């Protein structure tokens, strides 16, 4: 009955450019079982029309996932992720820094 | 192009 | 150079909420080309490369074929791996299975795989020389006979010595423009400061095609992988990928610090310093 904790990056597809359009990233991987739920927000709010990668696992069978959506960067708006998963206490959120 | 499938 | 093509099967049970999950995805290097999904509507074999969509009717009625054979035979492998582990019918229990065959640069047989796993961990894989197993423990000790005395291997090695590997050279020229591709990291440097005594160093690769890369830090030419930050290697999304190595230096050594890239598509390993 293992059990990974899910290993998380927020990042852009295209380097992060304002006005321009892009994909927003939630990377997820390294955890056991499959299970996860995986949000990501602008200013602390739901997506809803973000998509999903189909489930593929890791050389030591942990799964991994990625969650993206067409958006595009502002000055003022602020992206995150939220990972829930077994192996973790409580939501995980992980804010999107544009500038890394 | 897929693989029968034997089970466990 | 080589290549490979590879299938991963994710198999998740659901009591007293229905029928099990049912993922199949499939690789050609780090491309996916195909999925199956029990949740899903098609419930075909669907492309999820642009290059495969015009493969036929004839190779899309196969692959479903095969695919929900699959799905069925993990159907009942969760079931009797409940039953070899004395496990609760309560419990919602994962399997996992991965095969796949490689070429090398003659576009000729390589080696091939198939492992096997139960709740994240190795169950029963099939060994270098294809024609015997390795059980993991007790329990894949009653399949690792059952295998043997259904000659499952001979039929493995078979596969993935033909099928497999002809197929996988087949793939290989209907997408030649994205498969046969090396597309070389875009490199770049940032400096933040993290403090008025010191700041951040961050080495970035971007946009590469394959996965396997490498990038490292040093100071005066020495690595500093006790001191470096490597995050994974990510999808893109658009079929390349991304990674970053960062640093922390005392602000005035900016200087001392390099960056080194290595990827399949440079033909010279780059140097990046923040200079």
């Amino acid at each position: 009955m293992i059990q990974r904790t899910p290993k998380i990056q927020v990042y852009s597809r295209h380097p992060a450019e304002n006005g321009k359009s892009n994909f927003l990233n939630c990377y997820v991987s390294g955890f056991h079982p499959s299970d996860i739920e995986v949000d990501l927000l602008k200013n602390g709010e739901r997506i809803e029309k973000v998509e999903h990668s189909d489930l593929s696992f890791s050389k030591d069978w942990s799964f991994y996932l990625l969650y993206y959506t067409e958006f595009t960067p502002t000055e003022k708006d602020e992206y995150a992720c939220r990972v829930n998963h077994v192996t973790l206490s409580q939501p995980k959120i992980v804010k999107w820094d544009r500038d890394m | 192009n897929l693989v029968m499938v034997a089970t466990v | 150079g080589s290549h490979s093509m590879r299938y991963f099967f994710t198999s998740v049970s659901r009591p007293g909420r229905g029928e099990p999950r049912f993922i199949a995805v499939g690789y050609v290097d780090d491309t996916q080309f195909v999925r199956f999904d029990s949740d899903a509507a098609s419930q075909r074999m669907e492309p999820r490369a642009p290059w495969i969509e015009q493969e036929g009717p004839e190779y899309w009625d196969g692959e479903t074929r095969k695919v929900k054979a699959h799905s069925q035979t993990h159907r009942v492998d969760l079931g009797t791996l409940r039953g070899y582990y004395n496990q609760s019918e309560a419990g919602s229990h994962t399997v996992q299975r991965m095969y796949g065959c490689d070429v090398g640069s003659d576009w000729r047989f390589l080696r091939g795989y198939h492992q096997y796993a139960y709740d994240g961990k190795d169950y029963i894989a099939l060994k270098e020389d294809l024609r015997s197993w390795t059980a993991a423990d007790m329990a894949a000790q009653t399949t690792k006979h059952k295998w043997e005395a259904a000659h499952v291997a001979e039929q493995l090695r078979a596969y993935l010595e033909g099928t497999c590997v002809e197929w996988l050279r087949r793939y290989l020229e209907n997408g030649k423009e994205t498969l046969q591709r090396t597309d070389a990291p875009k490199t770049h440097m940032t400096h933040h400061a993290v403090s008025d005594h010191e700041a951040t160093l961050r080495c970035w690769a971007l946009s590469f095609y394959p996965a396997e890369i490498t990038l490292t830090w040093q100071r005066d030419g020495e690595d500093q992988t006790q001191d470096t930050e490597l995050v994974e290697t990510r999808p893109a999304g658009d079929g390349t990928f991304q990674k970053w190595a960062a640093v922390v230096v005392p602000s005035g050594q900016e200087q001392r610090y390099t960056c080194h890239v290595q990827h399949e598509g440079l033909p010279k390993p780059l140097t990046l310093r923040w200079e």
